[PDB]
RNA sequence: CUACCCUUGGUCAGGUUGAAGUUCAGGUAACACUGAAUGGAGGACCGAACCGACUUACGUUGAAAAGUGAGCGGAUGAACU
RNA sequence: UGAGUAGCGAAAGACGGGUGAGAAUCCCGUCCACCGAUUGACUAAGGUUUCCAGAGGAAGGCUCGUCCGCUCUGGGUUAGUCGGGUCCUAAGCUGAGGCCGACAGGCGUAGGCGAUGGAUAACAGGUUGAUAUUCCUGUACCACCUAUAAUCGUAUCGAUGGGGGGACGCAGUAGGAUAGGCGAAGCGUGCGAUUGGAUUGCACGUCUAAGCAGUAAGGCUGCGGUAGCUGAGCUGUGAUGGGGAGAAGACCUUCGAGUCGUUGAUUUCACACUGCCGAGAAAAGCCUCUAGAUAGAAAAUAGGUGCCCGUACCGCAAACCGACACAGGUAGUCAAGAUGAGAAUUCUAAGGUGAGCGAGCGAACUCUCGUUAAGGAACUCGGCAAAAUGACCCCGUAACUUCGGGAGAAGGGGUGCUCUUUAGGGUUAACGCCCAGAAGAGCCGCAGUGAAUAGGCCCAAGCGACUGUUUAUCAAAAACACAGGUCUCUGCUAAACCGUAAGGUGAUGUAUAGGGGCUGACGCCUGCCCAGU
RNA sequence: UCCUAAGGUAGCGAAAUUCCUUGUCGGGUAAGUUCCGACCCGCACGAAAGGCGUAACGAUUUGGGCACUGUCUCAACGAGA
RNA sequence: UGAUAUUGAAAUUCGGCUUUCUAACCCGCACCACUUAUCGUGGUGGGAGACAGUGUCAGGCGGGCAGUUUGA
C-alpha cells in the first residue's frame, strides 16, 4: 500500500529548514534550545 | 423560448434549457475582459466562511458600466451576447467618438441608438436619467442610491421599479420584492425592464448539471450528530425535538426577524415588503 | 498519510445504438401532420488499460500490522491522476 | 527448556570442459524452458558512489561459495545550442510608508519572490573496461566585439508610455500527407539430413540539421477606434566524387559491394472546419506609434569572444517507500509478426531471464487441480460452492409503459475442407496487388467459433425513483446525496459567517438574488384544533 | 348521557408496524410457523420526521419454477506443493 | 434597553419625548494632489447630524459555551 512518508527534498528544507525557524520567535526558540543541548545537527 | 428535451434518458427525463436565439455574438470583447479566479466561500484566513461552495466552469469578468459617465453622447448597440457572471444578458454600444462599453440589455432593445443625459434624453427604454426628470408611472431599473456610485438596484433577469410621486427631495419607489421607500433626485435610472424573463423557468433535470455550476451538496441538520447541529441525533428518525428550529450555530431560523435595532434608512422606509 | 479546496498539466485499444435540427419529394387557403435520406446528442449501451472492493476459498508466531487466487462493479464523467 | 523440532519468501533444468586446498551453487560452450501492451528499450521523483578494473573470504548473503549491490587498493561524470539561472508570469507566500492590537505581533498598498505553463540558436556518424546532442570527424546556426569597402542624409536609434499580437473549453466526422508493416528473383549466402524434389531454401534492399525551390488544405480584402494578405504538413535537388551496409578476395589491416515499381496505413503531423452550453489565466519576447534622443556597415567581406549549476549508476526495482536481498505501492514516453473490431486471446520477434537450499520415497491428514456408474437439491439457516449459458450470421419475440423503453425478452436454425463458376468494388497506361458476396457439385471425422478468450433464463412481492456517495482495517444497505416542492429571514457598509479589532468571505453579486429549516423524480392528493410552548 | 382547544377525513391495513398468533378463510406442495390473494377483533396505520400508486434502473431483501450439477444418497481413483 | 461623558444653537410646548437649523462626530460617496498604483493622508463638493459610533454604570434575554451536584 501506500506508506506515510514520501521523501520531497525541497518541501524538507522549506518547513524545516533553516531559514524558516528564523522567520518566527517560536522558532528562533527552537535552535537556542538544540544550542543549550549540543546537537551537531540545528535544523533540517 | 424553452427547449425541452426527450426522456431518452433518466435525469434528462424533465429537463429543459434556454433557446439563446436573442444571442448574435458568440464570442466576448477581448480589451473588456479579466481574471476571476475561484474562492470557494473561504477567507483571508483560508478558512470556510460559506458553505455549498466550490468547483465549477472557468469563467472571465466582464467590465459593465453601472454609471452611464458621458455628455449627450448618442451610442449605437452593436451586439447582444452572453454572460455567465449574471442573470442578464449585456448589450455592447459604440459611440460617436469610437468609445466602446457594456451595458445591461434591456428588455425589447435591437440594435439603435442610447442616449445618456438629464433633462434632455426622452424617455425610451435604453436612455439612462435622473429621477428628476422622470413622471410619475414609469418603469425603471439599475436604480442607484449615491450620486456617482453606480445603479445597485433593480440589476437581475426580467427586474424594474416603478417611480410613484414625487415630494420634494426626494421620490418614492416601489421595488420587486413590494417596499416603498424614497431616493434622492440626484440618483439615475433607467427606463425599461431587464430583459431575459424566461430565465427562471428553466429544469436543471440532473444533479450534475448544478455541480458544474458552484454548488455543492446540502447535509439536512437532523442527520447530523449531537455535536455538530443542534437537531442532533436520536435512535431512527425523530422529530425537531424543540419549541423552535435552530440554525447550524443554534438561533432561530423560522420568522425571528434579523434587521438591525438603529440605521440611518429606517427614517427613509415606508412600508416594508408583504 | 488522510478529508475539502485553489492554480497549472496529463490519460481513457475497439465496437454498438441513432435525439434535436437540416434537405428534397407528396401535403395544404396558411399550419398541422406524414415519409426517405442526411445529422451525431447522452451523469447512454458492450468491453481492455486505469480506478474501485460485492461473494467465496486460502493465509492469520502469514510473503504482507489488512494481502493473494478465482469471479464481480464503473469505465466521456458528480471520472481518474 | 521446547529441539536438532517449525521454517528456509510464487517459477525448468541437464550434461560436457575450466579454475581450485575444497564445486548441485563460480567461469565458458551446446541443448532445453519462461516473458514478449513485455520480466524488453528510454526517462521524472527519491537514493547518494551502490558504477569500472585487479586483488581478497573473517563477518553479511536464510544452504554452499573459488562468487557478489560485502572487504582492500587504484580509477571513472568534459556543453554558447540538451534541462535549470544573468527572461515572464498563476495560485500562494512575503511587503518601505500605512491601519489595528495588554506585550509579543495580526492585516495590508506600491514593489518583489514563486512552474507544474509562455519565450528561446545542432544535427548525423565514430570511439572507452567505466562518459557522449558534452570528447573526436564531417557540415550548420545565434548573440556580442574590431578594422576595411556600396546611398555623395533635413538616414539611424526610440519610451519608463500608448495600440495590436501573444491568447487558450468540450464533443464529432471527413479529408491531405508521412512513419512503422506486407507481398514481388533487381543484391549476397548457397543448393543438401532419411524416401521422390530443383519457378530449392536463407538473409539485404539505408542516409540528419541547416539552406534554396513550390506545397495538399486553412483563414482573410480597401499606430488604434468611429463614419496579390498571412500562415501551412509533405515533397524534391543537393549536403553526400562522403557516412553506413547483409557479405567478399585475404586465416581498432588495405580494398572497386545491391538502394527499384506495387499494396495496405496510424492512437503521429492542425482547436483546422462543424456543432453545443457549463461560455473556457496572466505576463514577457515580438511588430507598430508618436513624446524626445538631435548621426550608419542586423539581406552582405575577413578575423575574434561566449560564464555558473546538473551529467557516474539503479530507477515496476536486490539500489525508491515498506525494520529484510519482503507475492504490496510508485508519474510520463517508445508499442514488431501470425489471429482479430481491437493495446482482448494463444504462439513467437527485437531484447532479456531460469528466481540463492537440495537429494529420495510416492503413508495418513491438509491445500491447489482433473474425471466419476444409476439418481438430480433428497444437501443446507440459504442452490454457499461447483456446473451449465458464452463469439459471428440469419428468422423471430408477451404482459405492462412516463411511448424513449421493456429487448440480447423468451425461442429456433446455420459455422470445416476441395472444386466449378457469373453485369459489386478500391488502386492503376494494361497487367497485377487489396478488400467482399450469392449459387451448385463433392470429401472426412464421435465431434467443424474442433485449442485459448466472451450473458443461465423466467413467473410474482417489499424498499429506494434514477447515475452517484459512506464507517482506511469485521456493516455498501432500506442509510447520505440528488432534480423538484414549501416555509422563513435579507433594500445593500444586506442578512448570515471567521476574527467577534483591523481586514475578509457572501460578491467584483442586487429579490428571476443570497443565507437557513423540513420534505425528496413523476402521477393523484395532503382533512380537523390557535386552550398550552 | 359526561368531558375537551378538536375528538382521525381520503386512502391503506396480522404490514420493515398485530402483543394474543402458526388469527380465520381461499391459492401453490404427497406434506407450507415462510410466500401470494382476500376478510377488519388497527394491543400500538394515517396524510410534506407526508399518504396511496408507479414504467425504467439495483454486486439490495423475499417466495416459486426451467436448465444444470459430487451440495447430497455414498464415496472411489489420478496429478502437484 | 435606559442614565451620564464626548455634545453646541433656535422655536413649539397641558430644571421636558417631539418639527428645527451648522460647527463637533460619521460616510467599502464624487472629483483633485502625493503617485503612470486609490491601502493610506490631505484639500474641495455632496449626504447625514448632536442621532449614530465609543467609555463607565444599570436592568432583561441567554445549554451558544463553562465549572459541578444528582444519598444510604
Amino acid at each position: 500500500v501506500k506508506r506515510t512518508y514520501q521523501p520531497n527534498k525541497r518541501k524538507h528544507s522549506k518547513v524545516h529548514g533553516f531559514r524558516k525557524r528564523m522567520s518566527t520567535k517560536n522558532g528562533r526558540k527552537v535552535l537556542a534550545r538544540r544550542r543549550r543541548k549540543g546537537r551537531k545537527v540545528l535544523s533540517a | 423560448a424553452i427547449k425541452k428535451y426527450k426522456p431518452i434518458t433518466n435525469g434528462r427525463r424533465n429537463m429543459t434549457s434556454l433557446d439563446f436565439a436573442e444571442i448574435t455574438k458568440t464570442t466576448p470583447e477581448k480589451s473588456l475582459l479579466k481574471p476571476l479566479p475561484k474562492k470557494a466561500g473561504r477567507n483571508n484566513q483560508g478558512k470556510l466562511t460559506v458553505r455549498h461552495h466550490g468547483g465549477g466552469h472557468k469563467r472571465q469578468y466582464r467590465v459593465i458600466d453601472f454609471k452611464r459617465n458621458k455628455d449627450g453622447i448618442n451610442a449605437k448597440v452593436d451586439s447582444i451576447q452572453y454572460d455567465p457572471n449574471r442573470s442578464a444578458n449585456i448589450a455592447l454600444v459604440v459611440y460617436a467618438d469610437g468609445e466602446k462599453r457594456y451595458i445591461i440589455a434591456p428588455k425589447g432593445l435591437e440594435v439603435g441608438q442610447i442616449v445618456e443625459s438629464g433633462a434632455e434624453a426622452d424617455i425610451k427604454v435604453g436612455n439612462a436619467l435622473p429621477l428628476q426628470n422622470i413622471p410619475v408611472g414609469t418603469v425603471v431599473h439599475n436604480i442607484e442610491l449615491k450620486p456617482g456610485k453606480g445603479g445597485q438596484i433593480a440589476r437581475s433577469a426580467g427586474a424594474s421599479a416603478q417611480v410613484l410621486g414625487k415630494e420634494g427631495k426626494y421620490v418614492l419607489i416601489r421595488l420587486r420584492s413590494g417596499e416603498v421607500r424614497m431616493i434622492l433626485s440626484t440618483c439615475r435610472a433607467t427606463i425599461g425592464q431587464v430583459g431575459n424573463l424566461q430565465h427562471e423557468l428553466v429544469n436543471v433535470g440532473k444533479a450534475g448539471r448544478s455541480r458544474w455550476k458552484g454548488i455543492r451538496p446540502t447535509v439536512r441538520g437532523s442527520v447530523m450528530n449531537p455535536n455538530d447541529h443542534p437537531h442532533g441525533g436520536g435512535e431512527g428518525r425523530a422529530p425537531i425535538g424543540r419549541p423552535s428550529p435552530m440554525s447550524p450555530w443554534g438561533k432561530p431560523t423560522l420568522g425571528k426577524k434579523t434587521r438591525r435595532g438603529k440605521k440611518s434608512s429606517d427614517k427613509l422606509i415606508v412600508r416594508g415588503r408583504k
